[PDB]
Order: structure tokens, then C-alpha cells, then sequence
């Protein structure tokens, strides 16, 4: 009876990670960004009230995390699954929140509030992990065009610190696959990932199929530099060459995406010269 | 409540508990058995259902094996892999039973999320086997190479580790063919194989056919080729007494040095590092082969 | 052997925080933080290994 | 439920000696080649993760019986009481690792699978020289025939490391009587077989057999290099030992 009140906090750290409550039901629903929990009354229509007010916050994290993670699994080399394999770790960390809250319920040592003051930062960092699991599927994107979104939100957006910090670390990890066979097309001549992600895909040195579905992760002054770059390439393919010129141009790793101009400009005039 | 905590523990060591469900097959699953339901038993229940039976995939293949001569060598390699991920699925499971017994606490929402990051990594091997019940050496390599192709560098490196392992073997295979013409595949379960035809004193005739079928996924077709007459210009020098290593003597301390190399690092497979001294084998034999008759 | 170590450390996973070879660990998350007292909670982001 | 489960633990190190138990009851079916446990009845179905207990010390107690048969009714010292030998060193260096478990065990500490992280890497071990001792002793080998056994085994255990090391470690264990033999004739030129040691057995017209019931483990070809050397001597590398000595005498 007054008892009641802490039954339903620890009913409510179940919505969280996404499962079934004692007293609080879980709806797996088709569709994603809005399942509906059906929260049964109990006597104190304050308490109600109050528990539905903190009832969203779990609620748009348990949907995007479940399709993506199964989705990411599925993909074959692309960019897509490093990035949906990311999200899956800052999804770990979450659930310590869930977790050091449960600790806190051995006997009632927290309150509704108390729980919102909390997760007043990672309001901020899942609604905008909330709007790139929305956006990868409006488009149907595939590897190229991926990384075409992502770079405008790391050179955007502000209103929150752990929105922008969190929103660093995981756009580079989804350049960086893409970074290393980056090095693997501009020296080397081939590709390792079954779609490539560049201007062109493999094939006088003008016999390319130009995929514009699958583009570049920047502006398209280096994709044109990309595209300059594998017609030198496809010269040593043409009639047969030394083809291990470039490894001074490899003693030093690329890795940029605040000026991807100028190592993609110091893989153009170092292919330019060893032809 | 201590009841369905000890229970899925010793699903985690093999099937049962406390209570009987008994899955040696099927999708290994948890009946709580209880007069005392609640909706939250039904989502742990879910939990237990691909922890135990990811676990019991690696036992249906390495009982399958039954440790055998008949495939020792890749077939059960790759058994030997497995087996060092089944010790470590118990560890995390020591320490729980560590906590629960006296050294207490039960399984709880931070247990919860320690485990999944076994279970993501029991994703990735247990579709490993999925990929791969054949029974050849050439197509085990062609098999888990692929599941190297995707994304995730969590699982690039644990199944980089595994490759390197179900390899140990194969370049065994390799080195010693090449440089003096050894064998031990009785089976042919080496991607080269051997005697299809009868064997007659030599003339150049045929004792070895590659197979354009099965031919691991980490080599390049056009370097299968060069090998195929290593091995043929050297068991043609049994026509001499003169089996050594071709030209250079510093290619049969490499086979001897590299054996220990590989077991002692991370379980890596060197694929186009490995390609750089075979090259330099079709150069050896081959002003060799001709100096004997000069 | 390499492998095997570390791997070993963290407990096929199951350890974010230390690494050890007991196999005594008592697996607890910390307190919350003095910073987290302030602000509420807050997901660390691993940056810069 | 917990106190039952630590009892358990407690006659398992009991049992791993290859002895009576306490409230395991073991029962030898045909001279301790099988031993039938009986397991008591409990309220914890845990019963399953018993019988996976009782499978390794299976094959612990039958490397033992085998290897005993052999030497004690003919005293073999070419190779079968060689490998009684090798086998009772590992059976030291196990029984050490059962007074390391009965240690921690007047502590509270082990229980079911806390012992099985030891039980693992010895589980390899014993399993594969349990399955080289079936084949010796029941397929009826002796002197060269065993050597080639092992032989075929260091060929199948190349999966494994661990499985490698074993195999490895018996077959040069099992030599080391036997190569002495042949080093004396092909040195020397002496030879005496009291139990048919090695393959040449006397009565220059006195015969140098190369029999098959002691087959070599290297090829029948080299074998008569060993032969040949002792020929005019008598009134990896270790064929190039024979070939070395083959030169000096002729």
C-alpha cells in the first residue's frame, strides 16, 4: 500500500533494457520509434502520473538499439556494420545505469526524480542516437551513402556536451573501415570489401562503372582526386609494373576527416610521379 | 529465488540444474518449474535459451570429432580452436559461482550485461561452425576466411585468432612440400593433393592435382600455380639423392623458426607476408634444377 | 599464448574494469561517481586509446 | 542443496587417485579396463554435470592396468615397460596435482567447476594416452610394432598443442631403450636380445631379420641401412645416424 511505490521502480528498471516488467507490460510492436507500454494503475494517482513521466525516456532507447544490432549482423563488409556494432557498445554502458540504479534498490534509497536528475545527460545522447537509426533506413542506405550522413552531424549540431562527444568518437569509427582499405585502393589497387564505397567501382583507363548510390564519405573534391588516382593505377594493371613503388607514402597512416584534403592530395601527386 | 540462479549456471557447464528440460538437440531452452510466475521469469528464461545451446554447439562438434585420426589434422584443428574459447565461456561462469557461494550475491541486472558480451562473441562462433560441417581441409579455410570478409573489428580480431589456428596445419602442410616435397595427407585433406594415378619413376608425370575447388580462401589462384611445379621440380630431384632445399640453405631454417612463431603470438595468419619466400622458391629451383644436369 | 592472456584478463569480456587472473573477482559495478552527484549520470565515451 | 553439491567435491579427489571412494561407489567390471561409479541420489538435478565427472578418471586408471600387463609377465625394456615408465612419471606429476587440489580443500574455495579449469588441460593428456594404450595393448604390439603406433599418432595429433606435446613426449620415451640397441651394433658390432630387443636376431650366416612384429617407425628402406652396417661389423635427423654409420663401415 505504501509499498507499492517501490514495486514500480523496480518494475520501471526492466523498461529500460527492454523486457518484460512484473506488473508493468512490454509490447514488442511492429514498427520502431514508438511501442507502447501499457502501465497498470495502482491505488495513489500521483505516483501514476509521475511514473509516466519518466516512461518515455526509457521508451525511445528500447526500440532503436533492437532492430539495428540484429540488422548490423546481417550486413557483408560494409560500413554499416562497424557502426551499428558501435552503437551496441555505448549500449553496454547504458544498462551500467540500470544496474548501479538496481543497487541502489535493496531497500528504497531513490524516487522518480531522483532517477530523472540522472539520466538528464543520456536525454540528451539518445535522442541523438534516436535520428541516425531513423535516417539509414529512410534512404536504404548501403555503404557509400552512410558515411555521406554521418559527416555532416560531426561538423554540426550543439546543445548538448555528451551529445557532441559521444557523436566524435562514433562517425570516426565508421570512417575508419573505410580508412584502411582507403590506403589499400590509392597504393595498392584493390579492394577488399565486396561493394566498395568510393566513386567507382573496379573495371586506356576509362572502363569503370561510376556507382553514385555509393559515393564518398566527403565533399566530392577529393572523390574527383579518388577517381584521378585509379586511372595511374590502372596503367601498372594495363601492362604489367612494379606495383611496390608506394610504401613511402604508407611509413605514415592517413586517418583524417578535419583535412581528408590533404592526404588524399598527397596520394595524388605521389601516385602521379612513380607512373 | 536462489533456486533459478543456480539453475542457469550449470546449464552454462553442460544441461540441467535443478530442473529437467534436457536439451542435447533442438533450441535449448529453461523451464522454471514453479508455483511462483512471474512475467519477469519469462524474459530471464529468453536469456538462458541462446547462452546454453551456442555453448552446447561447440560440444555437438567437438563430440562429433570424438577426437579421431581420421581427420587429425584440419578437422580437428579447428576442434582445438574451439576448445580454447570453451575454457574461457567457463571462466566468466567461475567467478559467478565464485560471488554465490562463500569466497554473496545473485544474478542481478550487472550480471546481466557482463554476459552479453560473451554473448555476442558466441554469435560469432557459433556461426562459425554454422558456415562450415564439412569434413575437407580446403573448404574449412575457404569457410571461416569468409566470416573474416564482414564487418566489426570486435569479431575480426576473435576470428582473425581462430584463422591463424585452423592455418597451423595448413602452412605446416605448405613449407615442407615446397622445399623438399613432404606428405602426411593420407586423406587429402591438404588442398593439394597426391597419387590419383599410379606412381612410376619420374619423366615429369602427374603425383599432384591442386583441385580448382577448394583452394583456401587467404590464397590467390595464380600463386597455387607456382607452387604446383615447386613441388613437382624438386620430388623430380628423387631422381638424384639431392633432396635438400634448393639454392639457398636460409629457406629450411624458416620452416623450422616459423612453426613456434606463429603458436607463440596472437594466432595470426600471415597471408601476403607469407607470399613474399614462396616467390623466392620458384626462383631458387629453377636455376637448380638445371645446374645439376650442368 | 598471447592470445590466450589477454583474452584471460578481462574474462572473455565479462570484466571492463581490471584486469585479472584471480578468478576471487567480485563483479560490481563502482558507486556513483562524485561527478555524477552533480550532473546526474553521465556514459563515459572511450576516446583516444 | 549448496552442502550436498561440497561433499561431492571432497570424493572426487578421492576417486581421481584411482581408489575406492568414500560414498562413490566403484565397481571394476574386468580388471579396472571399465569401473562403474555409482553417483548417490540428490534433490539438485546437477546429476548431469556428475556423470561428466566420471568420464575423464575413466581413462585415468587404464593407461595404468594396460601398461602393467605388459611388464610385469614378460619384463619388457625394449619399449612397453619404457612407456610403464614415461606414463608412471606423468602419473607422479598427476597425483601432486591432486595434492594441490586437497590443499585448497580444508578451505572453502572448490567446488563443482572451480576444480575443472585443472580437470581441462590434463583431460587432453590422459585422453590421448588412454587411446594410444588401447591400441598397445589389446592390438598385441611390442619393440618396433608400439614405435610406429606413436608414430602415427604424432602424425593425427597435430591439432592441438597440447595434444602434440603428449604423443611427441611418449614416442621418443619409448626410443630411447630401443635406439640404444641398435646403436651398439651399428657402432659396435655387438648385439645380445634376450627378449628379441631389436629386429636382428643372431643365428656373418648369423641372420640380420628385419621382422614385423617389431615394424619400424621409419621406412623399411632405411632399416636395412641399420641392417648393413652390422653386416661387417658382426662375427629431424636420426637416419642420418644409420647413414653416418653406414659409410664408416663400408
Amino acid at each position: 500500500l505504501p509499498s507499492q511505490e517501490t514495486c514500480l521502480v523496480e518494475d520501471l528498471l526492466y523498461i529500460l533494457i527492454g523486457v518484460d516488467g512484473r506488473y508493468i507490460s512490454v509490447q514488442p510492436l511492429v514498427g520502431r520509434q514508438s511501442r507502447s507500454f501499457s502501465v497498470e494503475q495502482n491505488l495513489d494517482s500521483s505516483v501514476k502520473e509521475l511514473v509516466n513521466r519518466i516512461l518515455p525516456v526509457a521508451t525511445n532507447y528500447s526500440t532503436v538499439t533492437r532492430f539495428v544490432e540484429e540488422n548490423s549482423s546481417f550486413e557483408y563488409g560494409q560500413v554499416n556494420h562497424a557502426l551499428g556494432a558501435a552503437m551496441r557498445t555505448l549500449g553496454k554502458e547504458y544498462m551500467i545505469l540500470i544496474s548501479q540504479l538496481e543497487h541502489l534498490q535493496r531497500q528504497g534509497l531513490l524516487s522518480l526524480q531522483k532517477l530523472w536528475f540522472y539520466i538528464q545527460p543520456t536525454l540528451r545522447t539518445m535522442e541523438v542516437l534516436a535520428s541516425i537509426a531513423t535516417s539509414l533506413n529512410k534512404g536504404e542506405c548501403f555503404g557509400g551513402a552512410t558515411l555521406s550522413l554521418l559527416h555532416d552531424r560531426t561538423f554540426g549540431y550543439t546543445g548538448d556536451s555528451q551529445a557532441q562527444e559521444l557523436c566524435l568518437y562514433l562517425t570516426k569509427a565508421a570512417s575508419a573501415p573505410y580508412f584502411d582499405i582507403l590506403e589499400r585502393w590509392i597504393y595498392r589497387g584493390i579492394i577488399n570489401d565486396p561493394y566498395s564505397e568510393f566513386m567507382v567501382e573496379e573495371h586506356w583507363d576509362q572502363r569503370y562503372t561510376i556507382v553514385q548510390q555509393q559515393i564518398p564519405s566527403f565533399l566530392q573534391k577529393v572523390a574527383d582526386k579518388i577517381l584521378s588516382t585509379g586511372k595511374y593505377l590502372n596503367v601498372v594493371r594495363e601492362c604489367g609494373h612494379d606495383v611496390t613503388c608506394p610504401d613511402a607514402k604508407e611509413i605514415t597512416y592517413t586517418l583524417k576527416e578535419q583535412a581528408y584534403v590533404e592526404r588524399i592530395e598527397k596520394a595524388y601527386n605521389y601516385a602521379s610521379k612513380v607512373l | 529465488e536462489t533456486s533459478l540462479v543456480r539453475d542457469l549456471l550449470y546449464v552454462f557447464q553442460g544441461i540441467d540444474g535443478k530442473f529437467v528440460k534436457m536439451c542435447n538437440s533442438e533450441n535449448c531452452y529453461k523451464v522454471d518449474g514453479k508455483v511462483a510466475v512471474s512475467k519477469s521469469l519469462k524474459d530471464i528464461t529468453s536469456k538462458l535459451s541462446e547462452l546454453g545451446w551456442l555453448h552446447n554447439k561447440i560440444k555437438k562438434y567437438t563430440d562429433q570429432r570424438s577426437l579421431d585420426r581420421a581427420f587429425g589434422l584440419v578437422g580437428q584443428s579447428f576442434c582445438a580452436a574451439l576448445h580454447q574459447e570453451l575454457k574461457e565461456y567457463y571462466r566468466l561462469l567461475s567467478v559467478l559461482h565464485s560471488q554465490l557461494q562463500v569466497e554473496s550475491s545473485l544474478t542481478l541486472r550487472r550480471l546481466l550485461v557482463w554476459t552479453f558480451d560473451p554473448k555476442i562473441r558466441l554469435k560469432t562462433l557459433a556461426a562459425l561452425v554454422d558456415h562450415c560441417q564439412g569434413r575437407k581441409g580446403g573448404e574449412l579455410a575457404s569457410a571461416v576466411h569468409a566470416y573474416t570478409k564482414t564487418g566489426d573489428p570486435y569479431m575480426r580480431s576473435l576470428v582473425q585468432h581462430i584463422l591463424g589456428l585452423v592455418a597451423y596445419p595448413i602452412l605446416n602442410f605448405l613449407y615442407r612440400w615446397i622445399y623438399d616435397g613432404e606428405l602426411e595427407d593420407t586423406y587429402h585433406e591438404f588442398f593439394v593433393a597426391s597419387d590419383p594415378v599410379v606412381k612410376t619413376d619420374r619423366l615429369w608425370h602427374d603425383k599432384y592435382s591442386l583441385r580448382k575447388s577448394m583452394i583456401p580462401s587467404f590464397m590467390t589462384m595464380d600463386q597455387s600455380r607456382k607452387v604446383l611445379l615447386i613441388g613437382k621440380s624438386i620430388n623430380f630431384l628423387h631422381q638424384v639423392c639431392h633432396d635438400q632445399t634448393p639454392a639457398s640453405k636460409a629457406m629450411a631454417v624458416g620452416k623450422s623458426a616459423e612453426s613456434p612463431k606463429d603458436a607463440a603470438e596472437l594466432f595470426t595468419d600471415l597471408e601476403n607476408a607469407f607470399q613474399t619466400k614462396i616467390d623466392a622458391a620458384y626462383f631458387d629451383t629453377s636455376k637448380y634444377l638445371l645446374d645439376v644436369l650442368n | 599464448d598471447k592470445f590466450e592472456k589477454e583474452t584471460r584478463g578481462s574474462l572473455f569480456g565479462a570484466l571492463v574494469h581490471s584486469r585479472t587472473n584471480d578468478m576471487d573477482i567480485k563483479l560490481d559495478m563502482p558507486p556513483v561517481p562524485e561527478n555524477a552527484d552533480l550532473s546526474g549520470l553521465a556514459i563515459k565515451v572511450p576516446q583516444s586509446i
